Parts: structure tokens; C-alpha cells; sequence
């Protein structure tokens, strides 16, 4: 998982 | 206690890395009942994603602690409690969020982009709150946040070019939700495969404005691509 | 409640870096009377250095702020209030500090090594403390500051080797106070210079020898 | 300025 940072 | 000087603080408190004052006072704007203007909504989404993600960051340190305490029982106790403060804070934050978004944010929204926006905005806040629930009341929030995300990506299927970063960061953070909450590791991965190759196939349409943004979620939806299916 | 129990809360706190947490209950283990063991009070002072360190580093932005919106003035005052915010934060931490170090560790200090830390440590947050008074206020202060540092000083001239870093620690600070808010850079450098070349004989430490170092090159180019 | 650890 890589979510908008 | 004006709005522009809410807004000035606001970005004050950002310079100075202070985002619970932030926050406050995109709170306070917020509760003025008028619809946010773009920058005030991104700085409002900025403020409430340092003080949520602060917390679920100390969440995933200390949890991982009480695993690996297996065995040293009182250890194990010491970091459950501690976990037990953070959730709490957590809650208090996702509640604050979801309430301005139910109060004000979502009936004020009046261009699909922001009600696009603010209905990600709630599954977001829908999902932090699912990490920390218990029991029943967990299987109820899981939905309300797939209500949301559903209902934002219906919106963007619509309304918004595919290379939009709002309906791209829509397509991340709901296939991740469906990989880490649903443990839907294909329903994930199709929807950002889908999500990434019509961005690509719809090149032509990446404005100037939206470039960074958008590019940056691309990369993390090909990443994520990447790592689920191994 | 239990002191073991807020040892480990504070452990804890540090890892979730939230620091707050770690100060409070490093707070709550000096306020049960008992000396602090050297784990205890490197918890207690890596808790504040953290809390006190994130209102420095935000008044230093703010301040700069304030100073570059001369001439748009209703922007400026915005800054000088909040401005006004962060002192009374780092208000509120130097006196909490300050009390522990009069109520509890300073007389509770058994050992030389743990009374100059800790006379240091008050050298350290009246230093915090002036960079924020007013007038006369600022002037009572930065005496206050003056005199721990001397104080840890004479103490670790007579009890402690020249190499110890608690002892080079206090002569960082101490010729960084001379610096910085008496602005006497020939006691500043004196001073610092002294330290290194008294540590340098019993090396048969390094990164604060280093350090005194750097600021010396700062103060003199 | 550069005082101690950090």
C-alpha cells in the first residue's frame, strides 16, 4: 500500500 | 475570527508545522456555513491529514510493539493501553472530520469536483475509523466507507477526465481500501490498473496545472500494482 | 501510577514519537522525589529537549515571518500574535522545567556528574526562556542563565574529567550562551577553545569536541 | 547555535 500523502 | 485572518493563521500554522492549530481554524472557516474555496478546502484536507496521519503513524509503532511483546505479558498490557489513548485520539479526529463533512462540506458542494473531493474525503475518514473498531460496529463503518468511496467514483466515472488527481487519488486510496480492508487483493489491483492505463491512454488530457499531482499518484497506483500481485 | 509503569510509557511515547506523552510521564516519575536513575533522566531531558525543540524551531519561522510582511502590517500583526501563542507554550515548558529543577532534581542531585547535567539543563531553559522576556524581565534571566552555567561549570572544572561530554556539553552551551545572547565572542571562543584543549590531553566527547569546532569557525569567518 | 545532540 501507498495512499496520497 | 474573520475568515481571511482564519485562513492566514492557517497557513501561519502550516509554515510553523503546527497542523492541530491548522486544522482549528479550517475547523472555524468550515463552521461559517459558506462553501470552501479551493485553496481554503486544500488547506483544510492538509491540516486534518498531518493531525490523522501523526496518530495512525503512532498507532502502527505501538501496535507492532504489543505484537512482538507476545509472552512478556506486562510489556504487551503497557502497549495495549497506550494503543487504547492513541484510538482514542484517532476517533475524536475521524469524528471531528466527518462531522464537518456531513454538517457542511458535503450539502455545500455544488461542482462535482468538490463533491467528489469530500465524498473520498468520507471514505477516508470512514476507513481510519474502521482500523480501530470493534467488533460490530466495525462491519458498519467498513460499508459507510465503501458507500462513500462508490458513490465519489460514480461521480468521477461521469464528470472527470481520468487524468484528474482527484479521481486518480479517488482510484488509489479506494483500491487500497479494498486490499487492506476488504482483503480484496484483485478487485484492489484492477481497479488501479484501470485507473492508471486510462490516465495513460488520456495523456493528451494532463493539464499543466494538475501535472505533479497527478503523476504522483500514478506512480503510487503502479507501485501498489506492483506489490500486490508479486 | 507506578514508576516502572511510566518509565516504560515514556519509552513507548518516544518510539510513537510523541512527545508530550514521554515529557509528561517523566514529569510525573521526578514528582515521586526520588533521584532519577541515569536512564531516567536521559528519558526526562530527551522529552523536553524534543517538546521545547518544536516550539524553538516554529517561533523561528513565524518570527521570520513577522519580520519580512514589514509594511503589510495587518499581515505582520497576524504573525506577532501567533508569535505570541508559541511564547506562551514555551512559557508554560521552561517554568515546568525549571520547577522540576528547583522542586526535585538539583536537590536530589547526589553525584557531580547528575548536579552539573542538571545545573546545565538550567543554564539550558533560562536560556529558552530570555530568548522570549521582555525588558528587564529578559535582563533578570539571562543572569539566571549566567549563573547555572557557571555554576555547572565551576563544578566540572573541580569534580569531572575534561573529556566527559556532560562536561564538553557544558561548555558547547555555555560559550554558545556567551555567543549568542551576550554577544561576547571573545569569551565565547576562549572558552570553547579551552574546553578542546583540555579534553585533547586525556583522550589516551569527540562529536561535541567536534561541534566546538564548528561554531568556532562560525564566530571568527 | 549547534547545541548538543539534535
Amino acid at each position: 500500500r501507498l495512499s496520497n500523502v | 475570527m474573520d475568515k481571511n485572518e482564519l485562513v492566514q493563521k492557517a497557513k501561519l500554522a502550516e509554515q510553523a508545522e503546527r497542523y492541530d492549530d491548522m486544522a482549528a481554524c479550517m475547523k472555524s472557516v468550515t463552521e461559517q456555513g459558506a462553501e470552501l474555496s479551493n485553496e481554503e478546502r486544500n488547506l483544510l484536507s492538509v491540516a486534518y491529514k498531518n493531525v490523522v496521519g501523526a496518530r495512525r503513524s503512532s498507532w502502527r509503532v505501538v501496535s507492532s510493539i504489543e505484537q512482538k511483546t507476545e509472552g512478556a505479558e506486562k510489556k504487551q498490557q503497557m502497549a495495549r493501553e497506550y494503543r487504547e489513548k492513541i484510538e482514542t485520539e484517532l476517533r475524536d479526529i475521524c469524528n471531528d472530520v466527518l462531522s464537518l463533512l456531513e454538517k457542511f462540506l458535503i450539502p455545500n458542494a455544488s461542482q462535482a469536483e468538490s463533491k467528489v473531493f469530500y465524498l473520498k474525503m468520507k471514505g477516508d475518514y470512514y476507513r481510519y475509523l474502521a482500523e480501530v473498531a470493534a467488533g460490530d460496529d466495525k462491519k458498519g463503518i467498513v460499508d459507510q466507507s465503501q458507500q462513500a468511496y462508490q458513490e465519489a467514483f460514480e461521480i468521477s466515472k461521469k464528470e472527470m477526465q481520468p487524468t484528474h488527481p482527484i479521481r486518480l487519488g479517488l482510484a488509489l486510496n479506494f483500491s487500497v481500501f479494498y486490499y487492506e480492508i476488504l482483503n480484496s487483493p484483485e478487485k484492489a489491483c484492477s481497479l488501479a490498473k484501470t485507473a492508471f492505463d486510462e490516465a495513460i491512454a488520456e495523456l493528451d488530457t494532463l493539464s499543466e496545472e494538475s501535472y505533479k499531482d497527478s503523476t504522483l499518484i500514478m506512480q503510487l497506483l503502479r507501485d501498489n500494482l506492483t506489490l500486490w500481485t508479486s
